[PDB]
């Protein structure tokens, strides 16, 4: 059993942050994996670390791993925009043949289990507050509002959608509001 | 990346493992808010389902179209049958793992995404412009709009959210353009291969 | 599978003879050393995984030698795989001591170890150093009684034998 | 060869798993009744001469053909033959009796007898008589109630040997 | 067994015809081809228990069923029995990349090897996993590009020897 | 077919050990001694038919009692039958010049060619005469290098002992 | 003593035969890298003993646990007794290289070594870190021409062969 | 068996010393005389049924009672023998000298062969005689001085090769 007990932890870009997992087995020897779950939900492999092994590294990322109190926590460093997704505390035992029911099963039937996840934001850093350059965009009776502006706090009729912000790649936030202007 | 099926219907989860020496290839289900979990794993050199216990057989079953190639089979789909699929079979360092398809199990029109284009004053002031192409009422809200050159095959475009109309969904994406840039959607339901929209200059 | 029963059937039938005297009196030894053999494979198969993983550690601490890189416990999996060889072993020595001969270790431990052993770069003096800690820690009528011992120890002192 | 000590060493082999409770419970019942296969396999073989003998006899007498001319008991040499196999099916009975597993029987003696009969023409079903005719003689010895034979032994019920005794010849005769 | 050049005699004796102009031609460039020949088969020898073992390893890593109870490669007499044929699988490529045929290997290695392993039981999957193994850790060899262990040869092109170890090998695994 | 290479890898086999240092040198002499064996088998396949016409009319002038009724070569059927018996001799050792070693004329003209030849009432001093007129036939630099020479009439000479 | 030599006049005794063009060839084999052969004998000859202590010093430095008390290498006499085995595999891969095969080698230090050792808890990996120290420090041409060494990483190569 | 290189190997080894450079000179001559070796060689089995005919000819012309009834020679039957054996110490001898060593026939032919001799009745005088011959014409043959058969070599001093093939046959005296 995986343990996440936190999610949708918030830290800013070039940051540290360490995403608290515990776990509980029975198991003797194992390895506990570390998943981030895209927007594409394409579950990748970041690091893997093993009950007798070494605190596990992997450049960026980087294991605090415990036997005892069972904390794996996985901690990331200087963070990249790109980094935002859905990470999964993965506990299972692959590459281990002793320590482990009595079934005859050979390690590749065995089953990897997974925490409730944790999705990290990876926020902007803090910089000076930008003033947005706006356009408003038309074609075909639909109404289009884009707005460099920072914080995330632009604050901008047959029918008017949430306006969605996003972190541009600049460093900072873009928003596009679209329905059937300026306050930040 | 998406099956949308009825309820008490057929699903038909391929993925994109590309494992040749599998011996067994596993199907979890991440039910998003909860943790990813098996349901079955297929032995591949017998050709057997090992359900979880406390389940029920003819729910899941796995199907070799090739070799090398899986698909799982869910008989009598229910709402609760709704989620992501992975097929994931042990690799040396991790257990590898498939795209990844979205499963949603609707209780039973034309949900391809409808391409509104916004052709953009930018110039004039930035002399650099945005081309946002927005797709409306579009099921399952599972999408992927990414935008490409004509020369070649994935430039950083902004994305935004997807947001439910009624029942289906919405969303748009636009390309800060410091040429014909292409906006490549990937959809289920589209005109059976997936769509694309054109941008002029 | 060598034993008392094995052997002296396979006297009588390579001699062509019926069951004699001398094979009668050969399992009845069979029966009387039963009680101590079984003892000490019922010991061992409910106190297995704790004498696994101290000849385990045993090994590795006499031996750190084997965690360096290039060496046979160089990584977790295989460190788990010296555990799970010395849980073979100790499950053999259960088998012996069930069968009462050495047969289960001679044909599925034993026969071919060297060859293996000598490919895979696995010292024998790592396993004889775990079934040396594991015949030295039996303590007497702690663990199990004087006879069980004799007959647990012996099977430890045979698998040492056949590595050294 | 395995015996019934090895047997269940094999049996727990096959799932990686020490010698279980149940296991060595039956071992050790196997054991409590050590004296009495004992007793067992020596009235076997005490009377082994006795056995064959009679039921090469019997399966001659029931089926008058096999010592006829072109019959497969006629020709002392043929007949020689016939008693010499039925000793040997006699003693690796006696074997699998001792060992309390059927392994040596059929390893040894019972691995292609089939074929090798059909080859030589040994007709099937009077071997199967004959076997069956020591089954039946052995498990009198085993019981003691021969009626021309009484082994002194301590009274008891040796009725699992003689169960045991019946199985390896039924399995003899399937061999066939 | 043959060699190149008795595999060219042999297949002109079918003819009755001397050795033409192009067999002759063609032997020529397998002695010119010679010094590379040997170079490509102290490769293999030099690391031969180097390529045997970790055939073996990798096959039970990508299938640890092996291993098992039960598995092929359970039971350290097992264990070595198939390190024993990866060593004399790899030894009988050998001969064949230093004869430039592969008479040798089809007749004193996979003649009859395919029913042996079938009546054995070894996994023909594995078998060829472990014989696919070998021939990549091989051909890196002759390359000399194994990542770990370079042999100093003169610069030069040994793809044909690469191949035709790679053809060896396939010949292993098509007679299993 | 007994070789150079042949011989050396049955070495190992029957050892069965992987080619050594020993193997890979004996097929280095291989390749040393493959120039001159190679153009004595090249001018041999190139002059076969003038050499092995040669070698029977020197067989039959040699011993024209063969001619006689009841004799090898008594009809033209029987004298075709000698030279093509020179010809398959000549190719043979063709064979043998290619292989560098007797292996093609051990197999394929001597084995057995005792028993045929007595059987047939062929006497080997009329193969002996043709091969011994090709031996001394042959001339240096003229019709081949000295080595080519000396493994052509090698050859030759095996067949000769073979045949006395 | 596997020699091309030997192996050649072996395989000819075994089938009663006169050396033919194949032995000879073989022959022809061993003058052609005598040259090479014999160079690395002799640079190994003349420079033996900082061969040897080099590879000792790594061997032990591979692995300092063999000086630890119970071990091969735990007195000063059993580390003499190391280097001289270094200095006796050195000497039969210098004998090796004269001869031209593995011959002494397989006779005087191969064959039995895997008993000895057992019996006497020299580890194998001692003695292939060693030769493979020696095998990877040997530098061309400032040690030796590049087919000397060839032929004396060949040597090399198979006594770490026959150890592992 | 031993070679001239086994040899100085053997003798190098008794010291436990590495091969000395008068040994590496000495087998580096060796070597150099190799072409002569094989030439040699070459010229003793070209001639090999023409040797041993001369020799056992010539030992049973001196000696007519050799073919006398009672004779050794006499009964083809002890002729052939005779004749085998003649072949057998001359493709021993042919041994020795394309390994450059006595060790081969020594321990394969003259090794209990006086024995065997005395044994069988063999008569040791007669041998000797047949064992010089055949020393003589092979002797002639490596020097190329056989007056009715020349075999072309390139000119050269060939005395070293001559020596030590009559060695090897004035051993097989001794031994007889
Ligand atoms: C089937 C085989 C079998 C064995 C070989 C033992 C091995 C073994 N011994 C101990 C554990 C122990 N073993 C001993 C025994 C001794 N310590 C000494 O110093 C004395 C010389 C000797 C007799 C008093 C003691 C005192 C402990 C408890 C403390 C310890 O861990 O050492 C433990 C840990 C669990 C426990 O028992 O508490 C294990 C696995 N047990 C088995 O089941
Ligand atoms: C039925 C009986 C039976 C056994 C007893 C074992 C024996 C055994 N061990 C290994 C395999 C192995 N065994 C070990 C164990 C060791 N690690 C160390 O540090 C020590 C030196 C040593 C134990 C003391 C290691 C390390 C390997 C793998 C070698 C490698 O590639 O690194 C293998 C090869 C297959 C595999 O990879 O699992 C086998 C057959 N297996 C069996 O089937
Ligand atoms: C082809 C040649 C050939 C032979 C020579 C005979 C030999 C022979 N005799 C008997 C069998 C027998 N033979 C006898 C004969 C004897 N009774 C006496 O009082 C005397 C001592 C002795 C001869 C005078 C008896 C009594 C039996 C029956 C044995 C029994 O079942 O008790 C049997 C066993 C089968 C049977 O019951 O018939 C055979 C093979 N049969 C052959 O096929
Ligand atoms: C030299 C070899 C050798 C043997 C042959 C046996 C003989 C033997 N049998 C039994 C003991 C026994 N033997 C039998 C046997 C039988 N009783 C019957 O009524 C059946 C007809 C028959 C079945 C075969 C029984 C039933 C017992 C149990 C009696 C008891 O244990 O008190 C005992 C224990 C003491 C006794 O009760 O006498 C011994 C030593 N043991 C040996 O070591
Ligand atoms: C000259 C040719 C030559 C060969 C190629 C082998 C072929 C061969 N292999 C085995 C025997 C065996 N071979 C294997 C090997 C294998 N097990 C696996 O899991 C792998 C897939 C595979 C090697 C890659 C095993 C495990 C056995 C023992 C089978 C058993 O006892 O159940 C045997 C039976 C005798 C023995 O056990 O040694 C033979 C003849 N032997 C030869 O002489
Ligand atoms: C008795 C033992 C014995 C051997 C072991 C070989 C050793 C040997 N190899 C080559 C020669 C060679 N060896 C190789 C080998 C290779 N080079 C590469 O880059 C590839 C990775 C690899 C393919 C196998 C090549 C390509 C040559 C040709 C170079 C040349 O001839 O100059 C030569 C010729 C001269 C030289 O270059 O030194 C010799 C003597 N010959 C023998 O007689
Ligand atoms: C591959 C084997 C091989 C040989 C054995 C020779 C054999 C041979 N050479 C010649 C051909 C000839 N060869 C020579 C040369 C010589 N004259 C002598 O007396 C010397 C011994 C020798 C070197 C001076 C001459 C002079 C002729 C023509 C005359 C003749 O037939 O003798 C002929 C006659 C037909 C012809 O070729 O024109 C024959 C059969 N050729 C071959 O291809
Ligand atoms: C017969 C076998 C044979 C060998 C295996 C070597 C082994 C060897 N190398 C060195 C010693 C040395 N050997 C070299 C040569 C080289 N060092 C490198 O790092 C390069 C890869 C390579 C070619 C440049 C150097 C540079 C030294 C001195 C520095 C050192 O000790 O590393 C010494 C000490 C004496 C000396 O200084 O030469 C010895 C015995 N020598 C031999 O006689
Ligand atoms: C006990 C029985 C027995 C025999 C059968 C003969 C058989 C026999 N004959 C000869 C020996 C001989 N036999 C002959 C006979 C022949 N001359 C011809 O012109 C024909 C071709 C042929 C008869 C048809 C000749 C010529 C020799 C001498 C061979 C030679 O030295 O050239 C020899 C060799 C010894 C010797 O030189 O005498 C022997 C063993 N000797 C025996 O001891
Ligand atoms: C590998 C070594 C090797 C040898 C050297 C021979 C040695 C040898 N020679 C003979 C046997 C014989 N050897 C001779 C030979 C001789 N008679 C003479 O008159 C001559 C003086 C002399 C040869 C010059 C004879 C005549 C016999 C037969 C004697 C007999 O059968 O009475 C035998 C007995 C078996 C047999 O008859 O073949 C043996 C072992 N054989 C071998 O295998
Ligand atoms: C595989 C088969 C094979 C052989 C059969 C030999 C054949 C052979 N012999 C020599 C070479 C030689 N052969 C002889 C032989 C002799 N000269 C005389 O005058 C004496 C009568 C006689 C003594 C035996 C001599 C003296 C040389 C030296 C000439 C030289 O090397 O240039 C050479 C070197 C080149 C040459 O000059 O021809 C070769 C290749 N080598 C081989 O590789
Ligand atoms: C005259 C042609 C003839 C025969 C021969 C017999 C042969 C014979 N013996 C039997 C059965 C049999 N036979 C013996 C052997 C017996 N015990 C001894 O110690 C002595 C000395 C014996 C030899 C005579 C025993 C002990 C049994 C067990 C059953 C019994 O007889 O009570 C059975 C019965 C098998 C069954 O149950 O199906 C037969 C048919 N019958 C015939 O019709
Ligand atoms: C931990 C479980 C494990 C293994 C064991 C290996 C087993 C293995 N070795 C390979 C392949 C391979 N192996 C070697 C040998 C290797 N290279 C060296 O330089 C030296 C000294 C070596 C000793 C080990 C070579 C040279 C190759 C060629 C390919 C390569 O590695 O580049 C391949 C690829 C075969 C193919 O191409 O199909 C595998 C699977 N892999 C695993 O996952
Ligand atoms: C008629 C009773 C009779 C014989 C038979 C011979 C037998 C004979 N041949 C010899 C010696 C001998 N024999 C041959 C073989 C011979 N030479 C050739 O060139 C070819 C092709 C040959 C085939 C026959 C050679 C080469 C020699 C070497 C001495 C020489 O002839 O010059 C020697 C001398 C041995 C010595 O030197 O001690 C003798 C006695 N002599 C006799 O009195």
């Amino acid at each position: 059993k995986v343990t996440q007990a936190q999610s949708s932890v918030s830290m800013p870009v070039r940051k540290a942050v360490t995403l608290n997992c515990l776990y509980e087995t029975s198991w003797w020897s194992y390895y506990i994996f570390w998943y981030k779950q895209l927007p594409s939900k394409e579950m990748i492999f970041l690091i893997r670390q093993g009950s007798d092994e070494q605190n596990a590294k992997s450049g960026r990322y980087s294991v605090n791993f415990k036997k005892a109190a069972k904390s794996v926590a996985l901690t990331i460093s200087a963070l990249q925009l790109e980094d935002s997704a859905k990470y999964f505390c993965a506990l299972g035992a692959p590459h281990t043949y002793w320590g482990i029911s009595t079934d005859l099963s050979s390690w590749d039937t065995r089953q990897m289990f997974f925490g409730t996840g944790i999705k990290l934001f990876v926020e902007p850093r803090s910089q000076p507050h930008t003033k947005p350059s706006v356009f408003v965009m038309k074609n075909g009776t639909n109404v289009a509002c884009l707005v460099e502006f920072y914080p995330k706090d632009i604050r901008i009729k047959i029918t008017e959608f949430d306006p969605a912000i996003v972190i541009s790649p600049s460093g900072k936030y873009n928003a596009v509001k679209l329905g059937k202007s300026v306050q930040h | 990346k998406s099956v949308t099926r009825p309820t008490r219907s057929s699903a038909e989860i391929t993925c994109d493992l590309t494992v040749i020496n599998a011996f067994y290839i596993h199907w979890y289900l991440h039910q998003e808010g909860k943790a990813p979990q098996r349901l079955l794993y297929y032995d591949v050199s017998n050709s057997k389902d090992v359900l979880e216990s406390g389940l029920s057989p003819g729910k899941y079953y796995t199907h070799t179209p090739r070799r090398w190639s899986w698909i799982l089979i869910l008989r009598n789909l229910i709402e609760n049958d709704s989620g992501v699929y992975y097929c994931a079979t042990w690799d040396r360092p991790s257990k590898l793992f498939g795209s990844g398809t979205t499963l949603v199990v609707t209780d039973k029109a034309d949900v391809s995404p409808k391409p509104t284009i916004f052709l953009p004053a930018e110039t004039k002031l930035q002399k650099a412009g945005t081309y946002l192409c927005l797709l409306e009422k579009f099921f399952p809200d599972v999408i992927k709009i990414h935008w490409q050159e004509k020369k070649s095959n994935i430039l950083g475009s902004q994305e935004g959210n997807t947001m439910k109309t009624n029942d289906t969904y919405m969303k748009f994406s636009w390309l800060t353009v410091p040429k014909e840039h292409r906006c490549i959607v990937r959809h289920e339901n589209n005109k059976g291969v997936d769509q694309e929209i054109i941008f002029p200059p | 599978m060598k034993s008392v029963i094995t052997t002296t059937i396979s006297a009588a039938d390579a001699a062509g003879r019926f069951p004699s005297s001398s094979d009668l009196e050969s399992v009845q030894g069979n029966i009387q050393r039963a009680a101590s053999r079984l003892e000490a494979a019922e010991k061992l198969a409910g106190n297995h995984e704790a004498v696994v993983k101290e000849a385990g550690d045993a090994c590795f601490a006499k031996y750190p030698y084997l965690k360096n890189p290039g060496e046979a416990g160089d990584s977790q999996e295989k460190i788990n795989k010296c555990y799970r060889d010395i849980d073979h072993y100790m499950r053999l020595i259960n088998y012996s001591l069930v069968v009462g001969g050495t047969g289960p270790l001679d044909e599925w431990g034993i026969a071919g170890a060297r060859e293996v052993y000598r490919a895979l770069n696995l010292p024998g003096s790592s396993y004889i150093a775990a079934f040396v800690f594991t015949r030295d820690r039996l303590c007497v009528p702690r663990d199990m009684s004087a006879q069980a011992a004799v007959e647990f120890s012996g099977a430890l002192d045979y698998v040492i034998n056949s590595l050294c | 060869m395995l015996d019934a000590f090895s047997r269940v060493v094999v049996n727990s082999d096959s799932k990686a798993a020490y010698v279980s409770g149940s296991d060595l419970q039956a071992l050790k019942t196997f054991i409590a009744d050590g004296n009495k296969r004992l007793d067992a396999v020596n009235s076997i073989v005490s009377n082994a001469s006795c056995i064959v003998s009679d039921a090469v006899s019997g399966m001659i007498c029931e089926n008058p053909g096999l010592i006829a001319p072109g019959g497969n008991c006629y020709t002392n040499r043929r007949m020689a033959a016939c008693l010499r196999d039925g000793e040997i099916i006699l003693r690796y009975t006696s074997y699998a009796l001792l060992a309390g597993d059927s392994s040596v029987l059929e390893d040894r003696c019972l691995n292609g007898l089939k074929e090798t009969y059909i080859a030589l023409g040994v007709p099937t079903n009077s071997t199967a008589r004959a076997v069956s005719i020591m089954k039946s003689s052995a498990v009198a010895f085993i019981s003691n109630t021969a009626p021309q034979r009484k082994m002194a032994t301590a009274a008891g019920d040796c009725s699992a040997l003689s169960s045991e005794v019946a199985s390896y010849c039924d399995k003899v005769s399937a061999a066939i």
